[PDB]
């Protein structure tokens, strides 16, 4: 998923919100990594909004 | 002159009320209510209370 902004801490066990509330949300165990990296580069298309 | 027989109430009553009085005594925690712990931090750091 491309999720931007403060909320990528929201994707994690718990730590409900705007993002990781009603679009995915990981499980309160979540064994495992969370990978996230910034996209400013290939991302900066506005017109596909 | 009845004093031996008021010891073992006495000492069963103090069990008792020191062990219900051990209920609203947190032990390095913010409080010792359970409700007042679920509703006051995240599901994933609530398991550490």
């Amino acid at each position: 998923f491309v999720i931007r902004g403060d909320e990528v801490r929201q994707i994690a066990p718990g730590q409900t919100g705007n993002i990781a509330d009603y679009n995915y949300k990981l499980p309160d165990d979540f064994t495992g990594c969370v990978i996230a990296w910034n996209s400013n580069k290939l991302d900066s298309k506005v017109s596909g909004n | 002159a009845l004093g031996k027989l008021q010891d073992v109430v006495n000492h069963n009553a103090q069990a008792l009320n020191t062990l219900v009085k051990q209920l609203s005594s947190k032990f390095g925690a913010i409080s010792s209510v359970l409700n007042d712990i679920f509703s006051r931090l995240d599901p994933p750091e609530a398991e550490v209370q």
